[PDB]
RNA sequence: AAAGGUGAAAAGAACCCCGGGAGGGGAGUGAAAGAGAACCUGAAACCGUGGACUUACAAGCAGUCAUGGCACCUUAUGCG
RNA sequence: GCGAGAGCUAACUUCCGUAGCCGAGAGGGAAACAACCCAGACCAUCAGCUAAGGUCCCUAAAUGAUCGCUCAGUGGUUAA
RNA sequence: GUAGGGGAGCGUUCAGUCCGCGGAGAAGCCAUACCGGAAGGAGUGGUGGAGCCGACUGAAGUGCGGAUGCCGGCAUGAGUAACGAUAAAAGAAGUGAGAAUCUUCUUCGCCGUAAGGACAAGGGUUCCUGGGGAAGGGUCGUCCGCCCAGGGAAAGUCGG
């Protein structure tokens, strides 16, 4: 059964989509290889997290 | 000035800071989400965010951002340390079809369609506001 | 020979459409709903055009007896005493004489009084 | 209000054979990288297993021999790996998160010995 | 079944830049590339980007009339 | 509404007479409301008089004047 | 003022005349506060790039909001429901522009009168090798039963 009654307008619809706004990563520059990494993980560039970890 | 075609031939029409991804098979509605964070901040940040943004649309949006910086830096002789997204936006696409579902009003009903809808374009300028 | 509908419909439609301006959503954009908005729009146009005169009547009166009352009479009493004097066929829009120019309206009041007792 | 000590992802038998296999591998390689949560599961299961191993008796070794099915792996944990941690109050495993992934968008990590 | 159109002429884009690519930005040819091979025009629905005025105690066939604020002055400082 | 029948001297009933409206009739009144009351819209007006209806505030217009009545909110539900 | 009748006209294609306009740019499209009693008609500005107004007369496939009307295009439902058996997968290693998915190793779970193997019908190069990455694959894709090219199929006795 249960279908929608009318089409929804552009206005109300985008009003619905009010909330889907993306949160961009809050970044920080790595103290070691000087490229921007992500908090509480490894800097993908050097591999350094407190001294050194992954080999890249 | 002179007239119409005079202006037409004394002037060649540049496009500073501009580049466009046509036809990337993807839905533009998605791609807008990626793009919206980029727009307005310095092309460096833009490269960073885009490196670290979990959407797959992030990928060709970064691929384009550079080309438009690359166009700015070479063809427009601009300053990469004054550089920022002046504008970016996404639309269109010749939404794809093979038309393999020949439709006799039945038995497959309605499905599929795969939007080509991307058309990602970004435009770079120098701040100079300071 | 045939005459295709070309550029005829489109023109008419474009005209209707252009009549629609600050019209909300669908009304201002797609034809049919615009046009049929414009039917009721006609109705309200002509009828309110006959109306606004009743409206302004109301307003002016509503001022006049206001000032009258500021002086101790009322619209009934004020126009009664004023017109009781063949003096004033004054009538129309006299409201702004009450609003803008008080001393005048005062004199008209006292005139309406001498025309009573 | 669901409240308990355990996490599962798949069924009851699976979470075993898997936690057994991942323990087996981390002890084999010394570091592996897997999805972050799966690593969080792996940590204390393998840690307790390091402690069955130290203490060094045949009993201990046959306890280990239940979860760890590769005789080479167990001999390594028992003879090489176990004893090596001695003055260790217990608990060498640490967890490092690497970063998100392409296909499924899952953040992944290294668990290391 | 639907299915047509670069340009007068292939002169149909050497070379360079971003990219594995697709794609585009220059250069060049051309009257024009505001013609580039998804190549005449290119309406409308429909999706966006920027701007102007606006909106988070109000019951709404979306209009209509009346007045005030604000912004703009190419049939256009007025009955705008 | 009137004058009858069928009906229960019931029906936003059914069937004839008879005026008027609706139908094909906008405007004012009856809060709302085809028919009821007043009045038939050629077009413009930020002019005036009235009709039915009204003149405490939502709403224009006497919180009128004089002689009573009614203390029940009767007004603003019916009878033996 | 509804069916209905009567009167004047507007706009569109074609045709004959008349007057002409156009690469210093036609029609068409775009905007627009002007004109007309209405259908409507001009003024200029932007697009366009090869043709076209005005007048008179004549002829019409000649005027759309409806017909659950026709072809097409694009919305809403929405980033929703789903991604086609609840036989789980795991780590290392390789390759690559990019790998949860392709390759290898080592384990794991599943069928085992099958979910193994061989034929018939039917399908028609789907086989093999080397490539390829558009679409097809319900994600991905370096991969494939998809795309390209080359190769491969042997009968006196089997079946006819
Ligand atoms: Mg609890
Ligand atoms: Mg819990
Ligand atoms: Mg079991
Ligand atoms: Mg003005
Ligand atoms: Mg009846
Ligand atoms: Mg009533
Ligand atoms: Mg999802
Ligand atoms: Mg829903
Ligand atoms: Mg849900
Ligand atoms: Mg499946
Ligand atoms: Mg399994
Ligand atoms: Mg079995
Ligand atoms: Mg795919």
């Amino acid at each position: 059964h249960p279908v929608p009654k009318k089409k929804t307008s552009k206005s109300k619809r985008d009003m619905r989509r009010s909330h889907h706004a993306l949160t961009a990563p809050n970044l920080t520059e790595c103290p070691q290889c000087h490229g921007k990494k992500l908090s509480h993980h490894i800097c993908p560039n050097c591999g350094y997290y407190d001294g050194r970890q992954v080999l890249a | 000035f002179r007239n119409k075609k005079q202006r037409k031939q004394q002037v060649k029409l540049r496009k500073p800071g501009f580049a466009v991804a046509k036809y990337v098979r993807m839905s533009p509605r998605k791609v807008r989400l990626v793009v919206d964070v980029i727009r307005g901040k310095s092309v460096q940040d833009a490269e960073d965010l885009l490196r670290f943004i979990p959407r797959s649309a992030s990928e060709p949006v970064a691929k384009v951002l550079n080309s438009a910086k690359a166009n700015a830096l070479h063809n427009d002789e601009m300053l990469e340390d004054r550089l920022f997204v002046k504008e970016a936006y996404v639309d269109a696409g010749p939404t794809l079809k093979r038309l393999i579902p020949r439709v006799p009003r039945a038995r497959g009903s309605a499905n599929i369609i795969k939007k080509r809808t991307s058309h990602i374009t970004i435009i770079v300028a120098e701040k100079g506001n300071k | 020979p045939r005459a295709k509908t070309g550029i005829v419909r489109r023109r008419r439609h474009k005209k209707v459409l252009k009549r629609a301006k600050g019209f909300w959503g669908s009304r201002s954009k797609q034809y049919r709903n615009a046009f049929q908005t414009l039917l009721n729009a006609a109705t309200y146009e002509y009828r309110d055009r006959r109306n606004k005169k009743r409206d302004f009547r109301r307003l002016w009166i509503q001022r006049i007896n206001a000032g009258a009352r500021l002086h101790g009479m009322n619209y009934s009493t004020f126009i009664n005493g004023l017109k009781r004097a063949n003096i004033d066929l004054n009538r129309k829009v006299l409201a702004d004489i009450a609003a803008r120019e008080p001393e005048a309206f005062k004199a008209l009041v006292d005139a309406s009084r001498n025309a009573r007792q | 209000h669901g409240k308990a000590g355990r996490k599962l992802n798949r069924n009851s038998s699976a979470r075993v054979a898997l936690a057994r296999a991942q323990a087996t591998a981390l002890l084999r390689e010394g570091r592996i990288q897997t999805t972050l949560t799966k690593a969080k599961e792996l940590r204390p299961f393998v840690e307790q297993l390091i402690t069955t191993a130290k203490g060094g008796d045949l009993h201990s070794r046959r306890l280990v021999a239940q979860d760890i099915h590769d005789k080479d792996v167990v001999r390594k944990v028992m003879d090489e790996v176990a004893p090596k941690y001695a003055e260790r109050p217990g608990g060498y495993t640490r967890i490092l998160r690497v970063g998100t992934r392409r296909g499924d968008g899952v953040t992944m990590a290294l668990i290391e010995l």
